[PDB]
């Protein structure tokens, strides 16, 4: 077993999200949503990352040791993370 | 030459010219310029001879040899005097280096290897290249260099603002080996030099131009800054400023970039601006564009930095190396802004 445990989850939005797109490119809206290589929305993992850990630094402000050694240092690492963020795909939408 | 004289012989001399002009004639138009010399002559009271004859003839044989040959004759004071202004100039960039915490491991005259922080390279490099050619406003030590000159309390010794420079600057860090840091930073000022032009009018008319430049590289990016944008880099007190004008463009950006009012993606923006401003053909046109692209990443409230309007149109070029470089000088600006920061 390379990984430890194997965490599959859905994503539920319960409101509209916008998760902008880092990009050059020149589109028709002034601040798109992340796209994967079909052009359907996604999530990149660094955005799924950065967030969830903002989070669960201030939701267990006890157990910030697990969290720094799962999800990484902020300021000086010394260490690679040991958990790992997969891209959101999308999965279904409302329509 | 015309220039060169002091009084009245500035007449002579440039009617002389004026006889080698056009292949004119020689023997003929020996009379035109002789009726002035003969005419110093018998404007005075105890001259002995003339032999006017042989005397203006050598004196249009040599203005002759030089054009014909291509070359300021060279005589004992001429070197002399260039050797002089660049232990002069290496004085002054010795204070100069140490004016930005650098360490000097060879300032020789006319070149210069130094080690400073990445913060204040650019910096160095716009004071030393101004000062290279007598333009600067500090003391640096004894000596206060005036708008082309080296003035030492009241000796005004020449200096170099005829001759170009370039410069390379590698961002390395401290744990490179400085057998390949050195070699890199010797074949960029080399190679690069040879290699590349850049867009220059002189006599208005948009030529190429090969040297006085500034090479950048950072584990693989690369940055050239053209440094004097004219030919003769300067022939008036006017163009005196005009001498790394490039550079402080970049400092003032990096100014506004640090204080947080431009944000870093100003430097991986640019390349959309690019394709509409290189095929732009009105300069108030690309002035507003880039004007807008400054001001998504915004510079300020009612912004007040533009792009000083000389810098576009400017076009470098490289025959065909393994250094690729952007073809326009604002992509090589922001690239050297990308390099300096890389290092920091
Ligand atoms: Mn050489």
């Amino acid at each position: 077993p390379y990984y430890a445990f194997a965490e599959p989850f859905f994503i539920h939005a319960i409101t509209h999200l916008h998760v902008g797109s880092g990009s050059s490119v020149e589109e028709e809206i002034a601040l798109p949503f992340q796209r994967d290589e079909l052009g359907y929305p996604t999530i990149y993992a660094s955005s799924l990352k950065g967030a969830i850990k903002s989070f669960l630094l201030k939701e267990f402000p006890d157990k910030r040791d697990v969290i720094y050694k799962v999800l990484g240092e902020d300021e000086n690492p010394e260490e690679a993370s040991l958990g790992t963020f997969l891209d959101a795909i999308l999965f279904a939408i409302p329509s | 030459l015309v220039n060169a004289g002091s009084g009245s012989i500035v007449d002579y001399v440039k009617t002389v010219l004026k006889c080698i002009r056009e292949n004119l004639n020689k023997c003929s138009c020996a009379e035109k310029i002789y009726s002035n010399e003969v005419a110093k002559v018998m404007f005075r009271v105890n001259v002995e001879k003339a032999n006017v004859e042989e005397e203006v003839k050598n004196s249009l044989e040599y203005f002759e040899t030089i054009l014909n040959e291509g070359r300021i004759i060279v005589t004992p004071a001429w070197h002399v005097s260039i050797s002089s202004a660049l232990n002069r100039g290496l004085l002054v960039e010795l204070e100069l280096v140490n004016k930005h915490k650098g360490f000097v491991i060879y300032a020789g005259g006319d070149d210069l290897l130094a080690m400073l922080p990445v913060d204040e390279v650019l910096d160095f490099i716009k004071e030393s290249r101004r000062a290279f050619a007598g333009f600067g406003t500090e003391k640096l030590g004894n000596m206060c260099l005036e708008n082309g000159f080296v003035r030492i309390n009241n000796a005004y010794y020449p200096s170099l603002p005829i001759v170009g420079r370039s410069y390379s600057v590698i961002i390395a860090h401290y744990a490179d080996p400085l057998f390949f840091v050195i070699n890199d930073s010797y074949n960029l000022l080399e190679e690069g030099k040879e290699i590349i032009r850049y867009r220059v009018m002189y006599n208005g008319e948009y030529k190429d131009a090969k040297k006085d430049v500034a090479i950048f590289r950072y584990q693989g990016l690369t940055s050239v800054i053209p440094l004097s944008l004219k030919r003769p880099i300067v022939s008036s007190v006017s163009d005196f400023n005009e001498i790394a004008s490039i550079i402080d463009v970049i400092l003032e950006l990096k100014k506004r970039i640090d204080e947080g009012r431009i944000s870093v993606s100003l430097l991986y923006d640019y390349e959309k601006y690019k394709h509409l401003i290189v095929a732009s053909d009105e300069k108030y046109l690309t002035e507003f564009l880039v004007k807008d692209w400054i001001k998504r990443n915004s510079l300020r409230k009612h912004v007040e930095f533009t792009i000083d309007e000389k810098l576009y149109g400017v076009r470098l070029t490289i025959e065909n190396y393994p250094i690729k470089i952007p073809n326009d000088l604002i992509s090589n600006i922001v690239y050297t802004l990308r390099i300096i920061y890389g290092g920091e």
